[PDB]
Order: structure tokens, then C-alpha cells, then sequence
């Protein structure tokens, strides 16, 4: 029978799963925000570029 | 008798899985930046017209280097554009006239076709003789090709419409590693940016997270309603969004193994067809089905300037590497470049 | 690939004759092809140039009205129709082959080429030494100067830098200053500001030698270096 | 056997308050299909458009001359580009409906065959036949017979003589007859023959196809308006050419009621070619 080698993979990827250190919500935001800010200068896009730094003008 | 029990086992485990994410989710991504400042009305203009096309533009991808950009089209030719200079570089002919997707290497050095043929063809643009020719057609799909992208230059992961997700190897042409799982047809996939995970959205409204090596399905963030139509990843790597087509973006993260936040509003009832991250992943950009291609932000959910000039569905989508230009292929044969300016 | 030439001889000063370049082993319809003339016991020289499917046409100002290059597809040779000669006319002539798109690499490859022995504005390049004795296991550089700078608004300086081993045709070594050709060794390396053009040998080997060209492509017509020589 | 200059003037005006609405939305409708993509039918519709309002701004020059009982109170310098400015669209909008209809008949007898030359390149080149056969055509007559040209040598202007002050009023009828006649011979009538062949071919190849009751019906309409344009607007004012080259001693006042019609083609013209 293939169903049970089946349910073996699939409760051994959830026991796998499980086991992971996993942080609060408000630490991956604040990641997040640290992220969109250090880098919002260098964003072409959330900040436009002069032009004549952009290539395509 | 059996499976009675084993299915009820199965239930119970989901349910375990979803209160478990329930309990997880202390709070929403959407009350968490009601402080930060609104990215505001963002305006992009039409830089370049790659005209050129005799038919619907079905893809596209943008090259390392940020410059040339391949595109597959119903014509049959594969057409690499210098998009600095709207130059053709290259007109490969197509085998096949029916082509779903295409993808540039990271070297750059060969580029990926494929359709509903079920053949992943590789061409290698740099040769001795000087012209373009098919290095190695893998063969091996139940399906159509629906989205394949290289890890590296041996080693390109793919997507078909017979469920199952495939790792192909160049040099020898068999599948490395085959990924199974999903009960609808795959229509895109997104590789992560250290290149160790990818994700893959199916017609079951599932997207799940493989991995390369390791061959299975490790998480299967599951919050759509509708067939994903296109799947991509976070900027850091830690999150993802599937478009879909029930006209709504959602915005999945890979630790919390949860929905973040929801992308939608009353007025579009046109399912997404492609999206796409910038480069700070503030932006994050669809190309949807009513002519148009909104840009919402990643972290407000508030639509922030629209793309609307392109006259026909917005078919493919793609943001340069380093984020310098956003480029749409519609079904109108016209790849529009975009950016932003004052 | 491969360029075959034929056509050369004695002929008396005034005539006409007739150059032909066979092309075998690429798609010769997809390829520009170049004519280069090498007076003896002297540098190359640039003769003329047809674009792919003879779409475009240039001739050096010397040899303008005078000297006519001309593909032909269907049987992949090119043709260099030849007439009024002069003893200054004499020289290797040899056919090239450049593609030209964004990241190609022109000047790629070069034809044997043939002997003719005749009987009896412009960017000028200059190279500071014409005979460098050196010996294998150091490094060397090769200065290239030009009058007017290379480098353009696109921010491509068109550099190209060749090989011609005693007794064989020039081989291209560097082109744009930084991309090294297919099939030349990693030691080599170019660099420049504009003004100066360097060329650097990492490590020397027996191979090494050879007659060192520098080129500019910015306009036509094309100019060649005056010509370093390495000896050991 | 009538015609009160104010009357004339009421007339123009109310072919200027209603062509200039329609025209501006008929390019506005033309350009707004052209942005999508370019089809004969558009390249056609746009010409005809723009013919028409070159024609809508020379009605007001034209009116004010109708209350000066065909006086010429502008200056004599403008009575020449003026020609240019009335009579050429006159002309012009013929050519255009001829050629018009001349894909249509093409679209429906031979339809495989009609996709494979598609291309509005073709199109814009019978537009610049027509663009350019018109503009040379009188700009021969205006050159070799017109009053102050070729024939006659006079202090009076190029495009204009002024017995009492008359934009080519009083051109003499011993040459202009068989001048004007030109005109009808090449620049109207044979566009009408081409209309009135290319309209009896739609009819035939329209019923043959299987539509929703459309075969005949909705297509009739649409497809006989540009034979509607000519035989009711241009016709009546290129019918009075014709009639001056057999009738020599026919009154001039048919010609100025012809005029009125001929200038009523500014409103006419974009209802029925479908485009608002
Ligand atoms: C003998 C006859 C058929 C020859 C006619 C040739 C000339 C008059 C035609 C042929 C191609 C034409 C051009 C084709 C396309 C355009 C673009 C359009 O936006 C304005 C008119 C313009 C610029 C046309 C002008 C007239 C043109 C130059
Ligand atoms: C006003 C806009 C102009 C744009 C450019 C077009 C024209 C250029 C010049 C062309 C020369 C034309 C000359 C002839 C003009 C009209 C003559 C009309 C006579 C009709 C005779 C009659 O029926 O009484």
C-alpha cells in the first residue's frame, strides 16, 4: 500500500516543520521596517532618482 | 475501516495545523503600519515601447545585468531585447509556436522556452558559429510548460500542468529531482534569492514551499480561493506573494507560515495574471486582467498609481534586478518599460 | 568556422584583379565582414568593411574609389573586387569577421590570408615603443594612446587588442578594454581612463610573444596601432 | 427661386453650430480607436474626419460673404488660401467615401483574400493618391484658368477677381464650365461610379454570410451611407457644375443653393459614417 508510505512522508514533513524557531510577529516587522528604511534611499523606485542618473530618461 | 480512520487523522492534523497558525497570529501585518508614512501616489511613465512582436507577448525575464530582457510570444520567436536601446539582440524560432513562459540565466549565457508542447527547450545564445540553437530539449512533462526558472547553469527547476513541479539537470537532460503534491495544475513558480527554497502556485489555490535539495514540499501556506496565476518572493527571502485569480494578492511569509495581509478592493473583479516585488519590496506590483497593472503597497494594502497604458491584459511582469525599471508584456505585442519619476 | 582566401600574385602596378573570401563553419549572412591589409615588415592596415546583408557600406579614404568589398550569401564567400594598384597597395590582406550586438565580440576571428606583391578627422594611434625584449615569468604592460578619447556617453570605451604570432594571423585578445575573448587565456588583462590604454600580461609564457595592436572603434575609419612588438 | 442673403447666412451658421460638435468628437472617436489599433476602416474615417473639419472652420469665412449678397469683405489675400480651405474638401470628402467604400466591397467579396493585405500602409497610400490627385488637380485649374493665373492676366489676384467687393464668384462661365466640369468628371463622378458598384457589391456578398437578421439590415444602413454623403450633399453642388458646362445660360443662383448642400456635408458626413 502507497497511502501509508504516503501519511508517513506527510506527518514526518509536519514534525519537521514543527521544530523551527520561530520569532514573534512584531520582531519580523520591525525587520521589515528596518529593511524598507535603510534601503529606501537606495530604491529607484520609493524614491526617484535625479535625472540624469536615470539611464533610461 | 482504514482509510475512515486515516482521513480522520488527517483532519485532525489540519485542524491542529490551523489553530496552531490561529494561536501563532498574536496580531495583523495591517494594524502594525498604521504609523509608518504612505509611500503616496507614485507616478511611471512609459520609457520605451519594445515593438517588434507580430502576436501576444506571454512572458518575459529580465537578465542579471539588467538590460536585456527575453520574451516569448504566440508568433513563435523568441526575441531578446536591448532595452537600454529597444534593439533586437536576438530572434530565436521558436520549435513550437505555443510558448507559456521563458527565463534568462544568471550568466546570461542561455535562455529557457516552453508551452504546450511539454518540452522546456534551452537555447545557447553565446556559440562559436555566431547564430542561436537549441542545446538541449528536455522531454519528460505530462503537461504544459507553465513556468521555469534555472538555479544555475546545469540546474533549472520547472513547472508543467501535470501537477507535479520538476528539477531538470542541462547536461545530462533527466529530471534531478521531481516535486509532487499539488492536486491542480502549476501555473508559475518563484525562486528565492539564496536560491536554496522555491515556491510554486497550483490551480488548487495552494501555494507550497519545496526545496531543492531536500525534494519534498517542507510548507503549504494554503489562504486562496482561486487558481494562483503567478507566484513571487519577498526581496530578504522570508516571504512571498501569490497573485490569483479571484482579483486579489496575497501576501504570505514563510516563518509564520500564514497569511500576512490581503490585496483587493471593490472596484477590480479582474484576476491577477503576474506579479512581481521592487527591489526595497515596499512595492508590490500586478499585472491584472483589465488592461491595467495596479501597484499596491507591500506593507498599507493601498493602491498607490496604476500603469494604465497599455490597451490590452497585462500578460507578464517583471521588476530589473538591481530595481531600476519595471517592465509589462501585454497581449497587444508591446513590452513597455516603466520607472519612477518626479 | 573558417575563413579561406585566395586571389593573390604578382601584378603590375594599374591593373585590376579580384580577392575572395570563402566562409565556412558559421552563419556567414549573420557576419560584417572586414578586409585588413598588412604592408610587409609593417603594421595592419583597414581596407574596407560590409555591414550583414550588405545593408551598410564603408571604405578606408585611401583606398576610397578604388577598392570594393562584397558578400555573397548564398554561397557563403565574400568577394574584394580589386583595380587601379599601386606599389603602396601590397600587402597581407586578410578577411574578418565581426558580429555586432550588445556584449558581441568583433574581430573575433581572422583569415589566414594572401600575399600580393605589386611590381614596378581620422583618429591617429600611437604606441611609445615599437620592441620590448622580455622573459617569460613576469608581468608586462603595453601602452596605447589615442588623440581623442574613446570613451562615449554610453559608457563603452571601444577597445580592441590583437595578437599577430610570427607567421599567423592576428588574433583578437581584449575587446572593450575589459572582456576578455573567447578562448584567450585568463592572464591577460586591459584596463584605461580615456587616455591611457594599458595592456597587462599577468604571467609570461613561450606563447606570449608576438606583435601587440591596439585599436579604437569609435568612427570609421578604422585605425590600427603602430605596432608592439615583444621579443625575448 | 429664392435665396436672401441673410438666409444664406442662417444656413452656413447652422452647418457651422452643428459640424463643429460633431466633427471634433468624430476625430475624437477616430483617434480614440486609432491609439488601439490602425485599421483601413480608421485611416479612412480619420481622413474624411479631418477633411471635415478643415471644411468647418471656412463655413464662418464663408458666411460672412453670404450677408455681403457675395461680396468679399475679408482681405483678397486670404480669398486664395480660402479655396484651398472650402472647395477642396468639397473634393476631397468624395474621394475619401469612393475609397471607403471601395474596402468595403473588398472586406465582404473577398474576405480571405482581404486579410492577407490588411496593412494600413496601403490604405494611407490611396489616402495620399487622394491626398495628392485632388490637391493637384485644382491646384492645375487654379494655376492655368483660375481669374489673376495663367489665362487671365489681370492686377487682380491669384485666387480673386473684384468687380464690385468676390472669392472666384465671378469667375467668367466661357472657361469655368468646362473647368468645373474637370471636377465633376474626375473628382466626384467616378468616385460615385466606384461607391455605387463597391455599394451593390456589399448587398450581394452580405446577404450570402450568416448574421442575426444583419445581412441586409443593419449592414444596408451603414454601408449606404457613404453613398448617401455623395448624392445628397455633395451631389446637389457638383450636380450645378454640370449643369453650367450643358447650360451655359443657366442662372447662377442654382449654384449658390448647390453650395448651401455641398457645405451642409460637414454635419451629414460624420452621422453617417458611424464613428461618433
Ligand atoms: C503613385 C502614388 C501611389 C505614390 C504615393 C506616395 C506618397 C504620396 C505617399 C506614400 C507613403 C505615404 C506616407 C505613409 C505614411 C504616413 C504617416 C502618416 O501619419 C502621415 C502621412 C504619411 C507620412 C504618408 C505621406 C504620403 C506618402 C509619402
Ligand atoms: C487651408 C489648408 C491648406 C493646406 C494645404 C493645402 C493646399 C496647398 C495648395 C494647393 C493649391 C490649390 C489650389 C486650388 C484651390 C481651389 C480651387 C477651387 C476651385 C473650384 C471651382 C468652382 O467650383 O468654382
Amino acid at each position: 500500500t502507497a497511502s501509508i508510505a504516503q501519511a508517513r512522508k506527510l506527518v514526518e514533513q509536519l514534525k519537521m516543520e514543527a521544530n523551527i524557531d520561530r520569532i514573534k510577529v512584531s520582531k519580523a516587522a520591525a525587520d521589515l521596517m528596518a529593511y524598507c528604511e535603510a534601503h529606501a534611499k537606495e530604491d529607484p523606485l520609493l524614491t526617484p532618482v535625479p535625472a540624469s542618473e536615470n539611464p533610461f530618461r | 475501516s482504514e482509510l475512515d480512520q486515516l482521513r480522520q487523522e488527517a483532519e485532525q492534523l489540519k485542524n491542529q495545523i490551523r489553530d496552531a497558525r490561529k494561536a501563532c497570529a498574536d496580531a495583523t501585518l495591517s494594524q502594525i503600519t498604521n504609523n509608518i508614512d504612505p509611500v503616496g501616489r507614485i507616478q511611471m511613465r512609459t520609457r520605451r515601447t519594445l515593438r517588434g512582436h507580430l502576436a501576444k507577448i506571454y512572458a518575459m525575464h529580465w537578465g542579471t545585468d539588467s538590460r536585456l530582457l527575453v520574451s516569448a510570444s504566440q508568433d513563435g520567436k523568441l526575441i531578446i531585447w536591448d532595452s537600454y536601446t529597444t534593439n533586437k539582440v536576438h530572434a530565436i524560432p521558436l520549435r513550437s509556436s505555443w510558448v507559456m513562459t521563458c527565463a534568462y540565466a544568471p550568466s546570461g549565457n542561455y535562455v529557457a522556452c516552453g508551452g504546450l508542447d511539454n518540452i522546456c527547450s534551452i537555447y545557447n545564445l553565446k556559440t562559436r558559429e555566431g547564430n542561436v540553437r537549441v542545446s538541449r530539449e528536455l522531454a519528460g512533462h505530462t503537461g504544459y510548460l507553465s513556468c521555469c526558472r534555472f538555479l544555475d547553469d546545469n540546474q533549472i527547476v520547472t513547472s508543467s500542468g501535470d501537477t507535479t513541479c520538476a528539477l531538470w539537470d542541462i547536461e545530462t537532460g533527466q529530471q534531478t529531482t521531481t516535486f509532487t503534491g499539488h492536486t491542480g495544475d502549476v501555473m508559475s513558480l518563484s525562486l528565492a534569492p539564496d536560491t536554496r527554497l522555491f515556491v510554486s502556485g497550483a490551480c488548487d489555490a495552494s501555494a507550497k514551499l519545496w526545496d531543492v535539495r531536500e525534494g519534498m514540499c517542507r510548507q503549504t501556506f494554503t489562504g486562496h480561493e482561486s487558481d494562483i496565476n503567478a507566484i513571487c518572493f519577498f526581496p530578504n527571502g522570508n516571504a512571498f506573494a501569490t497573485g490569483s485569480d479571484d482579483a486579489t494578492c496575497r501576501l504570505f511569509d514563510l516563518r509564520a507560515d500564514q497569511e500576512l495581509m490581503t490585496y483587493s478592493h471593490d472596484n477590480i473583479i479582474c484576476g491577477i495574471t503576474s506579479v512581481s516585488f521592487s527591489k526595497s519590496g515596499r512595492l508590490l506590483l500586478a499585472g491584472y486582467d483589465d488592461f491595467n497593472c495596479n501597484v499596491w503597497d507591500a506593507l498599507k494594502a493601498d493602491r498607490a498609481g496604476v500603469l494604465a497604458g497599455h490597451d490590452n491584459r497585462v500578460s507578464c511582469l517583471g521588476v530589473t534586478d538591481d530595481g531600476m525599471a519595471v517592465a509589462t508584456g501585454s497581449w497587444d505585442s508591446f513590452l513597455k518599460i516603466w520607472n519612477g519619476s518626479s | 568556422v573558417q575563413l579561406v582566401e585566395s586571389g593573390g600574385g604578382l601584378v603590375q602596378p594599374g591593373g585590376s584583379r579580384k580577392l575572395s573570401c570563402s566562409a565556412s563553419g558559421f552563419a556567414f549572412s549573420s557576419f560584417g565582414m572586414h578586409w585588413v591589409r598588412q604592408a610587409p615588415e609593417k603594421g595592419l592596415e583597414w581596407v574596407a568593411y560590409i555591414s550583414s546583408g550588405s545593408g551598410t557600406i564603408y571604405y578606408a579614404d585611401t583606398v576610397k574609389g578604388r577598392f570594393t568589398i562584397s558578400r555573397d550569401d548564398p554561397k557563403n564567400t565574400l568577394f574584394l573586387q580589386m583595380t587601379s594598384l599601386r606599389s603602396e597597395d601590397t600587402a597581407m590582406y586578410y578577411c574578418v569577421r565581426s558580429i555586432y550586438y550588445y556584449g558581441s565580440s568583433p574581430f573575433d576571428f581572422w583569415g589566414q590570408g594572401t600575399t600580393l606583391t605589386v611590381s614596378a578627422a581620422d583618429i591617429v594611434m600611437t604606441q611609445a615603443t615599437s620592441s620590448v625584449p622580455v622573459t617569460p615569468g613576469e608581468s608586462v604592460s603595453i601602452s596605447c594612446r589615442s588623440s581623442k578619447s574613446l570613451l562615449h556617453s554610453n559608457g563603452n570605451t571601444y577597445l580592441y587588442w590583437f595578437l599577430q604570432r610570427p607567421g599567423q594571423s592576428p588574433q583578437l585578445l581584449i575587446y572593450r578594454m575589459s572582456n576578455l575573448a573567447s578562448g584567450v587565456p585568463d592572464r591577460f588583462s586591459g584596463s584605461g581612463s580615456g587616455t591611457a590604454f594599458t595592456l597587462t600580461i599577468s604571467r609570461l609564457e613561450a606563447e606570449d610573444v608576438g606583435v601587440y595592436y591596439c585599436m579604437q572603434h569609435l568612427e570609421y575609419p578604422l585605425t590600427f596601432g603602430a605596432g608592439t612588438k615583444l621579443e625575448l | 427661386m429664392d435665396l436672401p442673403p441673410q438666409l444664406s447666412f442662417g444656413l452656413y451658421v447652422a452647418a457651422f453650430a452643428l459640424g463643429f460638435p460633431l466633427n471634433v468628437l468624430a476625430i475624437r472617436g477616430a483617434t480614440a480607436h486609432a491609439r488601439l489599433r490602425l485599421t483601413p476602416s480608421l485611416v479612412y474615417a480619420l481622413n474624411l474626419g479631418c477633411s471635415d473639419l478643415l471644411l468647418t472652420v471656412s463655413l464662418p469665412l464663408k458666411a460672412v460673404e453670404a450677408l455681403a449678397s457675395g461680396a468679399w469683405p475679408l482681405p483678397a489675400s486670404l480669398c486664395p488660401v480660402f479655396a484651398v480651405a472650402h472647395f477642396f474638401p468639397l473634393y476631397a470628402g468624395g474621394g475619401f467615401l469612393a475609397a471607403l467604400s471601395a474596402g468595403r466591397y473588398l472586406g465582404a467579396a473577398f474576405p480571405l483574400g482581404y486579410q492577407a493585405f490588411r496593412r494600413p500602409c496601403y490604405s494611407w497610400g490611396v489616402c495620399a493618391a487622394i491626398w495628392a490627385l485632388v490637391l493637384c488637380h485644382l491646384g492645375l485649374v487654379f494655376g492655368l484658368e483660375a481669374p489673376g493665373g495663367w489665362l487671365d492676366h489681370s492686377n487682380t489676384s491669384l485666387g480673386i477677381n473684384t468687380p464690385v467687393n468676390v472669392c472666384l464668384e465671378a469667375w467668367d462661365p466661357a472657361s469655368a464650365g468646362p473647368a468645373r466640369f474637370s471636377l465633376s468628371l474626375l473628382l466626384f463622378f467616378l468616385p460615385l461610379a466606384i461607391t455605387a458598384f463597391c455599394y451593390v457589391g456589399c448587398l450581394r456578398a452580405l446577404a450570402r454570410s450568416g448574421l442575426t437578421h444583419r445581412r441586409k439590415l443593419r449592414a444596408a444602413w451603414v454601408a449606404g451611407g457613404a453613398l448617401l454623403t455623395l448624392l445628397l450633399c455633395v451631389g446637389p453642388y457638383n450636380a450645378s457644375n454640370v449643369a453650367s458646362f450643358l447650360y451655359p445660360n443657366l442662372g447662377g443662383s442654382w449654384r449658390k443653393l448647390g453650395l448651401i448642400t455641398g457645405a451642409w456635408s460637414v454635419v451629414l458626413n460624420p452621422l453617417v459614417t458611424g464613428y461618433l
